[PDB]
RNA sequence: AGCCAGGAUGUUGGCUUAGAAGCAGCCAUCAUUUAAAGAAAGCGUAAUAGCUCACUGGUCGAGUCGGCCUGCGCGGAAGA
């Protein structure tokens, strides 16, 4: 399980890489193989982004840690984050692709400029 | 299965069980069994559950037996009438006080040894528990 | 029907239980686990 | 640390201390130091509690006697034979 | 969708590979002299990992892919069986030079980030089947 | 607790075996992508495949787990 002090220190690395992050991706991971998971994590690392599966009331204490709190609605349904370190884009061009690839999931909401992305206008990025 | 190499006397005295036990603590091991019913002990019984315990630890850790039993126990036949002396000796028995320490244990883990402990006790005519070894 | 004073769970999937003041142990697995005890 | 609370023993013998004993309340000592012996009755529950630590046995605690703290280290204690539980305390004065 | 080790330029005895993947509906000697046609290449001795993929038709795509991290590692040590006692009894010897062969041989067929996760994914079946790694 | 989802690569770890592929048996039990995934807790195979579990994300919404010490009860409990 996760002690307090767990939960606080993950906190911290979500906020770390969240105000270090260009852009970030907020996805449905439900319904899909560890496999091809472990193949968006290559396709991950290769597209400098950082991926991530994470509670819904912790993200909302990380990203509390500004400014992707417009994103605390989009945490309803299982977590997926994809935070570009480098480059932004190439996150939300590689989850329309791998969401179309399996027709899985979802990909719900998008944040950038500090401003949430609708699902079909993700396309901006 | 124990019992006294040489004695002075070759019989005794029924004798009685009364009052508590001397070695309430454990000296050696990390465990014990302490006993907390009062009753004689015989070395078949003491045997059987030193074996017990000794198939439960893999033959690992160490056992200590605390108990022995020093006391003959007679019995006439079937069919004798009363008198013509005190009966031949059957065999011996340890008394047993509560709150005495049946056996001691130690280099294994302890959720092994209360099994062990369970295990070794099935075979016991008295009440027993569980005990650790304190400091003081 | 292992009908006896001491019942038991024999596995992960026996489940106790008081009926008509009698204590029994059903398994849903392994019938060979149903009893009653007596 | 360890702040044990307690009573002056205003009984003593085989009798109050079995009515101690049976009043959830057990007798101890503090002695030792230039001072006379001290007698107090302590509650079971938070001492059998507090000995659940190893400390406990190495260390200087506190004991609250009408006001009044006296410092202190566990010196022996007797067990009753089967129970968990305690019979008795000796206290040396720290 | 099935999946066997076949040695190199081997196919087709009958308890190793023709029932196994030929109650699928695979064509047997098609997938046995194709992949004696690609994996001539291997090695004689070595097994060499192959997928085979069957469809609704029968007509079948297989992925040969690189031998074990168990082969590569009986023989860049030398030797030809591991430990039946591993890292109690230790049975051959690799450099990190051949962790990092078998490693990028493996650099194909992982899912490692570097060259040094493969490297240490071939470290784990080094210390597995009881190699030294010198 | 329930219910949705996943329970991954190296790899069928080596030994052994006509076969052992997490699941006859012997020994190790590492490392990777990890939200998590035991060189696997059981059913399964000629050996696989196939089925849950450990573990984790979701929904849910406030108490829940199991020992210790005792009070009174239940079973154990059949005869002319
Ligand atoms: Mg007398
Ligand atoms: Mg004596
Ligand atoms: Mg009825
Ligand atoms: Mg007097
Ligand atoms: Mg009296
Ligand atoms: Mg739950
Ligand atoms: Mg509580
Ligand atoms: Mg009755
Ligand atoms: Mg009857
Ligand atoms: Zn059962």
């Amino acid at each position: 399980a996760l002690n307090l002090q767990d939960k606080q220190a993950i906190v911290a690395e979500v906020s770390e890489v969240a105000k270090g992050a260009l852009s970030a991706v907020v996805a449905d991971s439900r319904g899909v193989t560890v496999d091809k998971m472990t193949e968006l994590r290559k396709a991950g690392r290769e597209a400098g982004v950082y991926m991530r599966v994470v509670r819904n009331t912790l993200l909302r204490r990380a990203v509390e840690g500004t400014p992707f709190e417009c994103l605390k609605d989009a945490f309803v349904g299982p977590t997926l984050i994809a935070y570009v370190t480098e480059h932004p884009g190439a996150a939300a061009r590689l989850f329309k692709e791998f969401a179309k690839a399996n027709a899985k999931f979802e990909v719900k909401a998008a944040a950038f400029e500090g401003e949430l992305i609708p699902a079909s206008q993700i396309d901006r990025l | 299965m124990l019992q006294p190499k040489r004695t002075k006397f070759r019989k005794m005295h029924k004798g009685r069980n009364r009052g508590l036990a001397q070695g309430t603590d454990v000296s050696f091991g990390s465990f014990g069994l302490k006993a907390v019913g009062r009753g004689r002990l015989t070395a078949r019984q003491i045997e059987a559950a030193r074996r017990a315990m000794t198939r439960a630890v893999k033959r690992q850790g160490k056992i200590w037996i605390r108990v022995f039993p020093d006391k003959p126990i007679t019995e006439k036949p079937l069919a004798v009438r009363m008198g013509k002396g005190k009966g031949n000796v059957e065999y011996w028995v340890a008394l047993i006080q509560p709150g005495k320490v049946l056996y001691e244990m130690d280099g294994v883990p302890e959720e092994l040894a209360r099994e062990a402990f369970k295990l070794a006790a099935a075979k016991l005519p008295i009440k027993t528990t569980f005990v650790t070894k304190t400091v003081m | 029907m292992k009908v006896r004073a001491s019942v038991k769970k024999l596995c992960r999937n026996c489940k106790i239980v008081k009926r008509d003041g009698v204590i029994r142990v059903i398994c849903s697995a392994e019938p060979k686990h149903k009893q009653r005890q007596g | 640390m360890f702040t044990i609370n307690a009573e002056v023993r205003k009984e003593q013998g085989k009798g109050a201390s079995r009515r101690l004993r049976a009043a959830n309340k057990f007798p101890a000592i503090i002695y030792g130091g230039k001072e006379a012996p001290l007698a107090i009755e302590l509650d079971h529950d938070k001492v059998m509690n507090m000995q659940a630590k190893a400390e406990f046995y190495s260390e200087v605690l506190t004991i609250v006697v009408d006001g009044k703290e006296i410092k202190v280290k566990a010196q022996d204690v007797q067990r009753h034979p089967y129970k968990p539980k305690l019979q008795h305390i000796d206290f040396v004065r720290a | 969708y099935v999946k066997l080790q076949v040695a190199a330029g081997m196919a087709n005895p009958s308890p190793p590979v023709g029932p196994a993947l030929g109650q699928q509906g695979v064509n047997i000697m098609e997938f046995c002299k194709a992949f004696n046609a690609k994996t001539d290449s291997i090695e004689k001795g070595l097994p060499i990992p192959v997928v085979i993929t069957v469809y609704a038709d029968r007509s079948f795509t297989f992925v040969t892919k690189t031998p074990p991290a168990a082969v590569l590692l009986k023989k860049a040590a030398g030797i030809k069986s591991g430990s039946g006692k591993p890292n109690k009894d230790k049975v051959g010897k690799i450099s990190r030079a051949q962790l990092q062969e078998i490693a990028q041989t493996k650099a194909a067929d992982m899912t490692g980030a570097d060259i040094e996760a493969m490297t240490r994914s071939i470290e784990g079946t080094a210390r597995s089947m009881g190699l030294v790694v010198e």
